[PDB]
RNA sequence: UAUUUAAUUUUUAUAAUUAAUAAGAAAGAAGAAUAUAAUUUA
RNA sequence: UAAUAUUUGUUUAAUGAAAAGUAUUUUAUUAUUAUAUUGUAUAGUAUUAUUAUAGUGUAUAGUUUUUUAAAAAUAUAAAAAAUAAAGUAUGAAUUAAUAUCAAAAUUUUAAUAAAAAUUAAAAAAUU
């Protein structure tokens, strides 16, 4: 650096796609039919119901 | 070279021969000291520099200077302790006095009027409940403030037990005392179970399921008539069942049950067991032993609406590895949202319980997978414990 | 590897895989000359046990001690008597 | 013949046909692992059944074959049977003179 | 404002889901294979709420499912 | 005394670390007599899904 | 993408609250005894701290 | 590289997926200690791009077992480092697997991950184990009390006897930790851990022991009730 | 470049032709005219 | 039938405390220089808590004389020349 | 995956017991107003060659958190469960559709 | 234990443990108040 | 680190009317990973 | 500067150790053959540093804390091979007169001229 940043260059990075995508996104999720955990779709629990079926 | 302040805190780069400072460790900061430092304090006696002298007083005046009392004064304190019957009394007059008061609800249109809070009535009610000996909902309170009929039933049912607690004696304090050193339910108690049933009633309105089926415990614990117990047993089927508790229901739904012969021919609460038994059956997947109990419940009862409804909606329903594995009911679904695992926290990857301490789940005393402490333990100079040749 | 017992030198060999690389040195074993549990000394090196791809499995090459050793045995002078059974390429 | 999907075609016969004289001996007592997609678990659970013989593979019912190739599960057996037979006439043949 | 919660995108098209439809998922499933799990016949991509079935688009070789109206519950 | 103490520390551990050995070679064989003893009943050939009649052709053995 | 951070300008500027001379603050014998905190709006019902033992 | 042990780790598709070690040898290294783990226990909670490699090593094992000849036992011989989970892969997974030609480990993704890192857990398990002999009703969703204990089994399933070569085997394995060297090893441990600071680790004069005997008594108790 | 004409490729559907099939249909024709 | 270092030392005459001598390290058995944790080193009581000594977390890493003073240093006896 | 979310959610859980010991209704309660502002801090020694030093600063801070109740609130269903899941489990044999049962309303007739 | 149970189960006609015992406990309070009937 | 260039912002059904010398629901592995879009599989 | 560098604890032959001049052993401990008295465990170099210095004396105690799912270029070894870069957590340092910035060209002005004037044509983020 040769010279200190003001605030709309230190808020200049939020306006990026990087930044959004990496720290304010919400996450897709339904209920776990099984144990009704929150839950996103392709991630399952160490549970003998959810592993043959996984829900 | 010192590009920075001269203190010991300061930010930027220093040098040994110019600002020479011994090794401290972790220098509590500028303000506040953080946590950090605090968790030193509560562990290992003292921060980690060494510095810092213990200085523990402002506690030591806190919790032993407090709890100091010698003998000859605590030899007689409990000769002192407050008449228990005076404060029944005294706890029901101004609990009712200040539930009374409680201003009736606006009905607004086009949108719902925010109901007023109950702050006022936290302070009756706290020292009312342990001087009675039951934990009462405040949601289910403030639910029954709501309603105009649970209002009224919840009013006249404090002033006759006011009233009869007034003329009469403690019933439980009466059985309490002649316990330690058998008769139908009282008045007053006949009162508070049906005080209780209400606030139960208007704790499940505001789907609070898990604690009005605590509350009503105590309820079946001040009642000793099997009418009584009957019902209350059924509430408690019924309460437990939308709690999805589905051992304490398919307890409980049967007791209600046991009690069919000398419970009154005018009572509904037997065939509410039935009902509580069959739908707990129903909901671990047991369909035949269901329909086997509303059999029963038929065939005892002959016709019953509720077992009407119930033998033709398992009529219209109509592997034991994958019984009760689902999840029909949305209160397990509330009760899950919470201690849950979720990614990172509250898995078994992150801390583990053992005997009321945490663990990283590195030690962690059930599991041997890989990266646990327990594969590194070696044969310990014995015996070999395995025929593994490289590792243990 | 080549190993033979302190007491009777009882000569075999066995290949030795990357997984028993603590045992390479020392080994414990059942000579059949002495019967009962011995120990055997690692006199010579053979061959590995895996090869990587597009490269020849047979250079580790093993030693000129092991060579005279299935000269000795394995060899014209050594089947020559036992020929007269097996010929062992034949039953 | 060897990566050919599903049914085998005529001209298929055809490449093993040719391959007949490619190789200049053989006979229809030859061994089974000579034998397009004949690999070790297809030729042993062949010998278990008393099969060393390209003769005794074209000998089948096409019931022994199917109960090879899915009770059993040797793979690819049908490709290995319709090559004996289709090969094991010329080889008479050729072995007559 | 009404609260910021994002009703079902579980029905949508996604394209990282989108992926999963023609994945091979053999070892996954001990007991209970099935034909095609992240394929939903007649739908584009798995997804529920893009349903072409009965409609006019031509695919002269390959199948389609007739229509039947989804439930409520089943998109959200 | 410290040469002899040196000796006397390295001698005797030497001397039991073969007590280990022997039980545990011992146990080992006690254990394959087991397997032994017990694949016969339940039939297993640990030898593949194949028949003796596979192993018996000795081509593949 | 779906939030909305924008970066707030105190934690680039935090400058150290004025200190009292000789300890006397100017507008006592002026200003109400009133908790500064609720004037302001600031209330809370419970405060945890995680520096306590518990 | 097509032989159904040796192992090619690269990138591209034609290669099982390396991964992250420190050399290839140390990669090697940790799939023999993870193959032997899975052969020993049928389920690995494994992280990373390490459980697809456990999952094609796993199904190249059952091969080697179903190949069932003497070649395969001393290959698979090398690769291991226990001589004894040969003999058991050899007794078990042919009459287990004799249905089944392809895919014969079931690999699962957890929705947790560890704390420690942001890598994924993969649940890795061998497929049908109401064929198998040791496993036949055993219950993996939670793990068992002390861990040297035999693991849960599922409540239809209590009366289950298993291959004594193996419970011999175990328990010979799980008597050291019933001596009390093993509880002064488990104090020095926290003495340890505790000086190389690692935050949540209990000062070791309050740790009490894993094994006592009066849990030993109901431990045993319990276990002639599944015997 | 990133557009769809591009990226998609039609790996998946080769079973539709038999490769391995004119391969060594054209080492028919190789041996036919003798090459 | 296992090993059982006891019934071991029995069987050679090794007087079964030094047996088990031999398999931890001369820190804990004779007096000598040695890498020591401080979590081992013992705590005074605190108000939660009772005192924390290596006589009751640690009875056998601690140290012996029979052994120590047979083993290691010189029997004057020995020596005199009087 | 993130540090700041576990302690936002020990918060939450917190603010919720709080919010029920209240007697407000755990249905409908809303994030009012999170906040964050700096809180204390704590120093340490990073060792730099030549005989350099700097002090590593261990930041800390304080939450707000303020749950208020809503009635007009409404939630969008979260018990869609995706086709993959549909159709294994029709194909394990459980109902993809839950059990209601009609519950009679608790009364006390004595 | 599983067949143990489908054994216990079909020696009762199809009802299971808890079944059983409800029924047999009703019938030992329905003989109490026959007991208390024949006494009073 | 600032400018400057080069690449990228994760399948755009499609490209060029001119400047200068281009963009549809989303992230774990792009692979269920041992080059088949399932090699029959309990 | 800084959503930065660093750190990152999945498998041990560090056998040994007087020369360390710091570390609540609550009673660390003989049974002696000897007499009284005295004293036995981790801090060298600002560190739990690269890792000690030296004198003992001995050879099978494996004597048991190193993260990670692509490719450039850097570092080793044989442009292939081995290693490392989106990562969750910790979190420094050089630098800082600045306004949301300063892109291209031309001449001028007291010495590059990011100084002028004129024409002009520099979006955002990340590497
Ligand atoms: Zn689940
Ligand atoms: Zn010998």
């Amino acid at each position: 650096p040769k010279r200190k940043k003001n605030p709309m260059q230190l808020r200049r990075k939020v306006y990026g796609l990087h930044f959004k995508e990496k720290y304010l996104k919400m996450e897709e999720w339904y209920y776990c039919p099984l144990c009704a955990e929150p839950k996103k779709p392709g991630e399952w629990c160490r549970r003998e119901d959810c592993r043959q079926i996984k829900p | 070279y010192q590009r920075g302040g001269w203190s010991p805190g300061s930010k930027h780069q220093k040098h040994m021969t110019l600002n020479p400072t011994l090794y401290l460790y972790r220098f509590p900061g500028p303000h506040g000291p953080g946590p950090y430092t605090m968790k030193y304090w509560w562990t290992l006696g003292c921060f980690p520099t060494g510095m810092e002298v213990p200085f523990r007083l402002h506690e030591f005046l806190s919790t032993y200077q407090q709890e100091h009392v010698p003998v000859e004064v605590e030899e007689w304190l409990r000769c002192y302790i407050k008449d228990p019957l005076s404060e029944l009394v005294n706890a029901s007059n101004d609990f009712f006095k200040a539930v009374e008061v409680y201003p009736e609800v606006e009905s607004a249109r086009g949108y719902k009027t925010l109901q007023p809070s109950i702050a006022p009535l936290l302070v009756p009610m706290k020292k009312f409940e342990e001087q009675l000996g039951v934990k009462i909902s405040p949601v289910g309170l403030r639910s029954v403030l709501s309603n105009p009929v649970l209002k009224d039933r919840f009013l006249d049912d404090l002033f006759d037990y006011k009233s009869y607690v007034e003329k009469g004696g403690s019933t439980p304090h009466r059985r309490l005392a002649r316990s330690r050193f058998a008769e139908t339910t009282a008045d007053d108690e006949r009162s508070l179970i049906l005080l209780l049933t209400t606030i139960s009633e208007g704790c499940i309105n505001a789907g609070n399921y898990s604690d009005a089926a605590s509350v009503l415990a105590d309820a079946l614990m001040f009642c000793h008539d099997p009418d009584s117990q009957a019902t209350t047993h059924a509430n408690i089927s019924f309460a437990s069942l939308l709690n999805a508790d589905f051992k304490g229901a398919e307890y409980n739904g049967r007791e209600a049950a046991l009690l069919q012969p000398q419970v009154k021919p005018t009572s509904t609460a037997c065939a509410r067991g039935y009902v509580g038994w069959a739908a707990a059956a129903a909901y671990q997947d047991d369909f035949e032993k269901a329909e086997a109990i509303v059999k029963d419940g038929l065939t005892l009862y002959v016709g019953n609406e509720h077992l009407e409804k119930l033998a033709n909606k398992l009529q219209a329903l109509r592997p034991r590895s994958l019984r009760e594995s689902r999840s029909h009911l949305p209160s397990q679904q509330s009760r899950g949202l919470l201690s849950g695992s979720g990614k990172g926290f509250s898995n078994e990857f992150d801390w583990v319980e053992f005997k009321n301490k945490l663990y990283p789940s590195k030690m962690d005393p059930r599991n041997n997978e890989m990266g646990s402490v327990f594969r590194r333990v070696g044969d310990l100079g014995s015996f070999i414990s395995t025929s593994r040749s490289m590792e243990r | 590897a080549l190993f033979s017992c302190f007491r009777c030198g009882y000569m075999y060999e066995f290949a030795v895989s990357n997984s028993y690389c603590r045992k390479l040195t020392l080994r414990n074993d059942h000579c059949p000359r002495c019967d009962q549990l011995t120990l055997f000394r690692f006199m010579s090196v053979s061959g590995m046990v895996g090869n990587m791809p597009f490269k020849p499995i047979g250079v580790p090459g093993p030693s000129y001690a092991t060579l005279w050793w299935r000269k000795t045995r394995e060899g014209k002078e050594a089947s020559a008597p036992l020929d007269a059974v097996c010929k062992s390429d034949r039953w | 013949g060897i990566a050919t999907g599903g049914r085998v075609t005529n001209e298929d016969r055809r490449w093993w046909l040719v391959h007949l004289e490619c190789a200049p001996d053989i006979t229809p007592g030859t061994f089974i692992a000579w034998l397009d997609c004949c690999g070790t678990h297809t030729c042993k659970k062949l010998i278990e059944r008393n099969i060393w013989t390209i003769e005794q593979v074209a000998a089948l019912d096409s019931d022994q074959v199917d109960e090879l190739k899915y009770r059993e599960g040797c793979l690819k057996m049908d490709v290995v049977w319709e090559h004996a037979r289709t090969i094991i006439t010329p080889l008479r043949q050729r072995e007559v003179t | 404002t009404p609260v910021r919660d994002r009703k079902c995108t579980l029905q949508y098209y996604n394209p990282i889901r989108a992926r999963f439809v023609y994945r091979r998922d053999k070892p996954l499933f001990d007991k209970y294979h099935v034909t095609a799990r992240n394929l939903a016949p007649g739908f584009s991509r798995g997804a529920l709420k893009h349903d072409w079935r009965a409609l006019g688009v031509y695919t002269p070789d390959h199948p389609q499912v007739p229509y039947h109206p989804l439930q409520t519950w089943m998109l959200g | 005394k410290r040469i002899d103490t040196a000796k006397r520390m390295r001698r005797d551990r030497r001397r039991i670390e073969e007590l280990k050995t022997l039980e545990f070679w011992g146990w080992y064989m006690k254990l394959q007599r087991v397997r032994g003893r017990w694949c016969r009943e339940q039939g297993v050939s640990s030898r593949g899904v194949y028949g003796p009649a596979v192993d018996a052709a000795e081509l593949w053995g | 993408m779906y939030a909305r951070f924008r970066t707030r300008s105190k934690f680039y500027f935090r400058p150290a609250r004025p200190a009292l001379a000789y300890n006397v603050d100017p507008n006592v014998m002026r200003r109400p005894k009133v908790k500064r905190g609720l004037l302001k709006g600031t209330y809370s019902d419970e405060t945890v701290d995680l520096r306590d033992r518990e | 590289t097509t032989e159904p042990l040796m192992a090619d780790y690269g990138w591209t598709r034609g290669k099982l997926p390396k991964f992250r070690a420190r050399s290839p040898f140390h990669r090697q290294q940790i799939a023999r200690r993870m193959v032997t783990e899975m052969i020993r226990k049928d389920y690995c909670i494994v992280g990373g791009a390490r459980a697809p490699a456990l999952r094609i090593l796993a199904d190249h094992v059952v091969e080697l077992a179903k190949a069932g000849d003497t070649d395969s036992r001393q290959q698979l011989a090398y690769f291991l480092h226990d001589p004894l989970m040969v003999d058991k892969a050899f007794d078990e997974y042919p009459r287990r697997f004799k249905d089944m030609n392809a895919k014969y480990a079931m690999m699962t993704r957890l929705k947790s991950r560890r704390r420690t890192d942001a890598v994924a857990m993969y649940f890795v398990e061998y497929k049908n184990r109401d064929m198998s002999d040791n496993h036949k009703g055993e219950d993996y969703s939670a793990g068992p009390e002390r861990f040297f204990l035999p693991p849960r089994i599922v409540e239809t399933e209590k009366g289950i006897q298993r291959p004594p070569h193996m419970q011999m085997a175990f328990d010979r394995w799980a008597s050291k930790f019933k001596t009390e060297e093993f509880h002064h090893w488990w104090r020095l441990r926290h003495a340890k851990l505790r000086y190389w600071g690692v935050r949540n680790v209990p000062h070791p004069s309050d740790v009490d022991p894993l094994w006592t005997e009066k849990e030993e008594e109901e431990w045993h108790n319990e276990m002639l009730a599944n015997t | 470049t990133n557009r769809h004409f591009f990226v998609a490729r039609a790996n998946a559907f080769f079973s539709r032709l038999p490769i391995a099939r004119v391969q060594r249909s054209l080492a028919m024709e190789a041996v036919r005219e003798g090459r | 039938g296992r090993f059982n270092m006891d019934e071991a030392a029995a069987a050679l005459q090794l007087n079964p405390a030094y047996a088990a001598a031999l398999y931890r390290p001369l820190n804990y058995t004779f007096h000598i220089r040695g890498q020591l944790y401080p979590a081992q080193k013992g705590r005074p009581s605190r108000p939660g808590s009772l005192a924390a000594s290596q006589g009751r977390m640690f009875p056998l890493y601690q140290r012996n004389d029979r052994l120590d003073k047979e083993l290691f240093r010189l029997n004057s006896r020995g020596l005199t020349t009087e | 995956l993130r540090k700041g979310h576990q302690i936002v959610f020990r918060a939450l859980e917190m603010a919720q017991q709080g919010a029920e010991a209240k007697g407000l209704d755990k249905e409908h309660l809303r994030v009012a107003h999170i906040s964050c502002y700096p809180g204390p801090t704590d120093k340490q020694i990073d060792i730099r060659s030549k005989g350099y030093y700097a002090w590593k600063t261990k930041k800390s801070s304080h939450l707000v958190l303020t749950l208020a109740e809503d009635p007009e609130m409404v939630l969008p269903d979260r018990t869609c469960l995706p086709y993959s899941s549909l159709m294994s489990m029709k194909r394990a044999g459980l109902s993809a559709q839950p059990t209601v049962i009609d519950v009679p309303a608790i009364t006390a007739d004595g | 234990r599983g067949d143990a149970d489908r054994n216990f189960r079909e020696a009762f006609h199809g009802m299971s443990l808890d079944q059983v015992l409800f029924r047999e406990r009703l019938r030992q309070r329905r003989m109490q108040k026959q007991m208390e009937e024949k006494a009073k």
